């Protein structure tokens, strides 16, 4: 494999090289905050209304307790995170009817109220992009219920005390929290991270930004219509890039595919007889007398157990990732969108 | 659930409610006649254990409880099946096969088991899913000057592999010499006889051992048990006995296309899901009743003691029915509060934005808004 | 006799179960044909040698359109002098023996409809095994060499006999023609459609690519 | 051994649940490489005076 | 005469994969990124590399801790001295200790004794007769074969998931240790820090 192509700078005592134009350019980056929030019911689980084994369930241990807490404190995690990334503003702002912000476009990032939900066309392509699947509690026990030629996967995970917990926050209010983070950010600028919003036009902001970077604030007001051009460009290369190619969202992907292979590969773990002689609880009570068919109960059990272990820990160490990949998120959200960040490649 | 005698504010899972079934339906196949153990069991004579002979059993009613009187045997010992479950469940088809044996012998009739009858002349399967009556026959296969008529086998160029008889009988070729039948020093006849004398030990006695090879799974059933039939119910969570296949959900009318040799459907995860009628051909699709998870609603308990309960993840609409307010959401509906038009901030979290409190309204109560 | 050599490509497949299952991929471990292998035609022509061996799993072929094939004779020797089994089908109604007449102990007279209900090509195809006593039939119509498509062939027949087969031959009414496929243990990967019929497979031990998709 | 292959075969999938997980680590150690170190797009060259 | 402990690892079914960057292949990238600070100061991470000689490249970056550059230009030999002698001596001091390098030494150490403990795991009986599948296949029948086969399978399934839950936690924090590194990586040698002890 190639490390790069060569450069070597003709560097000398005596020479100096500095720039005479420059290029707005826009860069997207993706990072997940929550993943699929799960609950398991042990008894519809293990047994699937068997009164023997769930005599053999309670009379075995206490691990059933620890996995519920578990799971409910990894669910409150989730609810945490995405409310730690998100809500930051105090006072939900709304956009101005008057778009002239100096030449920029600014159309593709404020919402528009046609479609039913109020999210912009970048927040669509997005939404589009990923293909979702088990979004929450939107079946009802209803689908499931009916007759279908082709059973899928999610009714069986449902009929086997796997649930999925819809979250806390949905999709509204999110949108509503980035309209408000934008107007934030257009109006007011930085000022409203710190106090109230103190309203400035777009001119001096940008003014301000060339301040701080280091450019003397004459090379803005020379260069206006330039920079807007260029910005606008930038927004649809932008779009383009997400409409063009869907391999852009690989990071929450995998995250739904984690998660839909995990919740997998937990209902396909009854197929098997962990040493018994049948997968069934049925058969086995009804071909056995009361000591045979224990034995085969306990192995049953005891395998169970051990798949359930298996998940619960993997899903932990899963949320402790998750968690700190939200965490970066969150301080980037505040550190960037809320002011200017002096950090190199930040 | 929580262990401890004061609670505080929030929401918390404790159980899950589940349809209770109602009654019991039983589907056996209209057969009726009546399977011959007794001319298997009272026989004049048994053939030898390198002929034994095969008895095939069908299309008839089968009882277990008569084998008792007919044999005065030990016990009935078994692999993968019970004897006191057998006329619950039922079966495909039976295979009951006669030999005589020695007493030293008894050991070795086992799945798994070799030696020199389960070598060459009776051998088992690993999986073999019947099992064996043995008992002594001193009094009847015995003669003070010897019962010469059981023959068994002691040569064989090979090992046996399972459920097969040898009939011919050739010189055995122990040497490089060729024997084309002649019993040389090297050739001998591969047939010896049994010594039964009734002065002997209990190790050598004869005895009488029968073996019933039963077949499991497939084959819509020829044989079953004496239990009688009940008529058939759709639409109700009730129990089922479906060919000894017993279960809990409801029964539906299904339009699937099975194949006529098919009779099960098999979900996902290894559970049955369509079944075939016994009686008459029909196809129905077997789903659990309803359940789900039961999440409470509470303030703490040195404010107040009134409970709102939320079902989660089901339609109330058909919900096992605690007051008379009912509110819709989209991760169930919750009972015991009512829905306000007012927008607070959340004091306890329900999911897709819908947010409980306790909160004055004239006069304390419990109310959801979001 | 004209032994010739014909790649089988890929029509060796049945249904390793009689449980109906849809749209899902189950993997099972049986006898079956290998994707890709040689079968041996014949050429029949009588005014050749008819001994044709076992080796644990036979599949039977036929192109012919007119019902000239008649039966088979399985067992191990043809002498009267051991157990062999004896299908003859007079085109009415096939019954089955298991007695060793020369040139025509269970004794399963099943006396029903026959396994050739055919009257295009009309290939004809047949899968022979014995595992635990018994003797299986797979048999499917196919209205069309070996094309290059599935058929899935069912267990619609069944013979609890129990013998020992080493030897089979087959029986004419000179123009006979026949396809002879052998049976391994080897490992499948079948898909199920949402009617219940197999419309796509994969052998795990060709290529690996293959066994990448097992 | 075949026999014994053959009881693990009874137990589910947990060696494809293992074997995969370690795959998983094993992918994320050349991620950190590339990680800290790639972070320049071309190789650079010294000049021959210092 | 004197086996080690490699070979065992190797045939018990224990490999080790090698890393897809060759011990040549970062050497260059950290050239690369030395021949960037060098020759073009801060400016090579941000867009393209502009040449600048080293004089205006220290007095800018006096600029950021607050000291005009008159400093650097009235007192360059001592400046120049003191950076020779902190190299020779850091120099000497990597040359003399060999106890500064303990942090990569136990990420060595920790897999090192991990693989030795799971393969030395294999002598347990694991509640069996015997240590070894051939002598109970040998000695013992098929139906309580089956029965010791389960309790060693159930031993060293045991184990085996034990060992890979160990891995996914030292994975974990070997991972948040490496972001840390990227981004001290990317904010102090491509660039200034006004971060006070970072
Ligand atoms: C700085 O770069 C911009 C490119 O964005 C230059 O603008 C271009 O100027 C040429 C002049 O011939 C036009 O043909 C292009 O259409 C312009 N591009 C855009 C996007 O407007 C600009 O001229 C450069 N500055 C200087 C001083 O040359
Ligand atoms: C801002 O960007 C939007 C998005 O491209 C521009 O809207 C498009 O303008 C072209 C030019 O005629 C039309 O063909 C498209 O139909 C417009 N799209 C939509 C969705 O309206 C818009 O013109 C830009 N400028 C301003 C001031 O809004
Ligand atoms: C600049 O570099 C040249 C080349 O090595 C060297 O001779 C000279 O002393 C340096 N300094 C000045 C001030 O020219
Ligand atoms: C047996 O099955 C059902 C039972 O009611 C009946 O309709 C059918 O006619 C019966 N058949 C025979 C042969 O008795
Ligand atoms: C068995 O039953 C027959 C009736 O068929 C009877 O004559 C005989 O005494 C019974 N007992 C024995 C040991 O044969
Ligand atoms: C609940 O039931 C009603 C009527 O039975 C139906 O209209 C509705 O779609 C169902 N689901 C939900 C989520 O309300
Ligand atoms: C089948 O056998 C013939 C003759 O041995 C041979 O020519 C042919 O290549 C074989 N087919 C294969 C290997 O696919
Ligand atoms: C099996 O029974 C048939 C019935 O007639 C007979 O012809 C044949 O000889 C028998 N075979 C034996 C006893 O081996
Ligand atoms: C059938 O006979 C052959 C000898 O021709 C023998 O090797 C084999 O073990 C026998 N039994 C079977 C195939 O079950
Ligand atoms: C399944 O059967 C229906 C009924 O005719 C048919 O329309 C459909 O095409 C079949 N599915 C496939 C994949 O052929």
């Amino acid at each position: 494999m190639s490390l790069g192509a060569e450069n070597s700078v003709a560097y000398s005592n005596n020479s100096i090289a500095i720039p005479t134009n420059f290029t707005i350019s826009v860069t997207t980056e993706i990072l997940p905050v929550s993943m699929t929030k799960t609950s398991v019911d042990c008894t519809m689980y293990i047994c699937g209304d068997s009164t023997e084994c769930s005599n053999l369930l309670l009379q075995y241990g206490s691990f059933c307790t620890q996995l519920k807490r578990a799971l409910t404190g990894i669910a409150v995690e989730q609810d945490k995170n995405t409310q730690e990334v998100f809500a930051q503003v105090k006072q939900i702002y709304k956009t101005p009817p008057i778009k002239y912000f100096g030449g920029f476009n600014f159309s593709q990032i404020l919402p528009d109220p046609s479609k039913p939900s109020k999210r912009s066309f970048i927040e669509d392509l997005l939404f589009n992009k990923v293909t979702l699947a088990d979004a929450g509690f939107i079946k009802q026990y209803g689908d499931c219920l009916g007759d279908i030629a082709a059973r899928d996967l999610i009714c069986a995970q449902k009929f086997n005390g796997l649930t999925v917990l819809p979250p806390l926050l949905t999709d509204e209010m999110i949108a509503q929290y980035t309209s408000a983070l934008l107007a934030g950010t257009i109006t007011s600028g930085w000022t409203f991270g710190a106090g109230a919003a103190l309203q400035i036009p777009f001119a001096m902001q940008m003014a301000y930004r060339f301040n701080g970077i280091g450019v003397t604030q004459n090379v803005l007001y020379e260069n206006q219509k330039l920079i807007a051009n260029q910005f606008n460009s930038a927004i649809g290369k932008i779009q383009d890039s997400l409409s063009s190619t869907a391999s852009a969202l690989g990071k929450l992907q995998d995250v739904v595919n984690h998660n839909a292979q995990a919740l997998n590969t937990l209902v396909k773990q009854l197929s098997s007889k962990f040493g018994a002689i049948s997968s069934v609880l049925n058969d086995i009570l009804s071909r056995l007398d009361k000591v045979e068919a224990e034995v085969q109960i306990d192995r049953l059990i005891t395998g169970r157990l051990q798949s359930l272990q298996t998940y619960v820990t993997q899903q932990l160490i899963r949320a402790a990732e998750i968690r700190a990949s939200a965490n970066l998120a969150a301080t980037k959200m505040s550190e960037c969108v809320l002011g200017q960040s002096k950090r190199v490649d930040f | 659930t929580l262990k401890s005698f004061t609670v505080e504010k929030g929401i918390y899972q404790t159980s899950n409610f589940r349809v209770q079934p109602t009654e019991s339906i039983v589907r056996f196949p209209n057969i009726t006649n009546l399977c011959p153990f007794h001319e298997v069991f009272n026989a004049t004579t048994f053939a030898s254990v390198y002929a034994w002979n095969r008895k095939r059993i069908s299309n008839c009613v089968a009882d277990y409880s008569v084998i008792y009187n007919f044999a005065p045997f030990f016990a009935f010992k078994c692999y993968g099946v019970s004897p006191t479950k057998l006329n619950d469940l039922c079966f495909t088809n039976v295979y009951a096969d006669s030999f005589v044996i020695r007493g030293n012998e008894v050991s070795q009739i086992a799945p798994g088991q070799t030696g020199n009858i389960a070598d060459y002349n009776y051998k088992l399967p690993d999986d073999f899913t019947g099992c064996v009556i043995a008992w002594n026959s001193n009094k009847l296969d015995s003669k003070p000057s010897g019962n010469y008529n059981y023959l068994y086998r002691l040569f064989r160029k090979s090992k046996l592999k399972p459920f097969e008889r040898d009939i011919s009988t050739e010189i055995y070729q122990a040497g490089n010499r060729p024997c084309n039948g002649v019993a040389g020093p090297n050739c001998y006849s591969p047939l010896q006889s049994y010594g039964f004398r009734p002065t002997y030990g209990v190790g050598h006695q004869p005895y009488r051992v029968v073996v019933l090879s039963f077949e499991l799974l497939h084959a819509p059933a020829t044989v079953c048990g004496p239990k009688k039939s009940t008529n058939l119910v759709k639409n109700k969570c009730v129990n089922f006995n479906f060919n000894g296949l017993t279960g809990t959900g409801v029964l539906t009318e299904s339009n699937k296309k099975f194949l006529p040799f098919q009779q099960f459907g098999r979900d996902i995860a290894d559970t049955t899901d369509a079944v075939r009628d016994p009686q008459t051909l029909e196809i129905l699709d077997i789903t659990p009743c309803s359940f789900g998870g039961v999440s409470v609603i509470t303030p703490g308990t040195n404010t107040s003691n009134q409970v709102a309960v939320l079902y989660q993840g089901v339609n109330c609409t058909e919900v096992p029915v605690t007051g008379s307010n009912v509110f819709q959401t989209r991760a169930g509906c919750l009972i015991g509060a009512e829905y306000v038009n007012n927008s607070y901030e959340c004091d306890i979290p329900i999911g897709a934005g819908i947010c409980a409190s306790y909160q004055t309204q004239t006069s304390q109560s419990i109310i959801a808004y979001t | 006799r004209t032994q010739s050599y014909t790649n089988s490509f890929t029509r060796g497949v049945y249904y390793p179960d009689k449980v109906f299952r849809s749209s899902v991929l189950h993997s099972t471990q049986d006898l079956f044909l290998p994707f890709f292998s040689n079968v041996t035609w014949f050429h029949a022509i009588h005014v050749d040698n008819p001994a044709l061996p076992f080796n644990d799993g036979v599949y039977f072929a036929s192109t012919e359109k007119s019902n000239i094939i008649r039966g088979w004779i399985f067992g191990t020797t043809l002498d009267s002098k051991t157990q062999s089994l004896l299908i003859v089908n007079n085109a009415t109604n096939v019954v089955i023996k298991v007695c060793e007449f020369q040139f025509c102990n269970c004794t399963f007279e099943y006396v029903s409809q026959p396994f050739l209900m055919d009257l295009f090509k009309n290939l004809r195809e047949f899968v022979f095994k014995n595992i635990d006593g018994y003797f299986k039939i797979y048999s499917k119509h196919t209205p069309i060499d070996l094309p290059q498509g599935f058929s899935a062939l069912e267990p619609l027949v069944d013979l609890p006999i129990g013998i020992n087969i080493t030897r089979f031959q087959t029986l004419l009414a000179g123009a006979a023609a026949y396809y002879v496929g052998y049976l391994q243990p080897r490992t499948f990967l079948l898909k199920y459609n949402e009617n219940g019929t197999i419309t796509d497979a994969v052998d795990c031990a060709l290529d690996p690519l293959s066994e990448t998709k097992c």
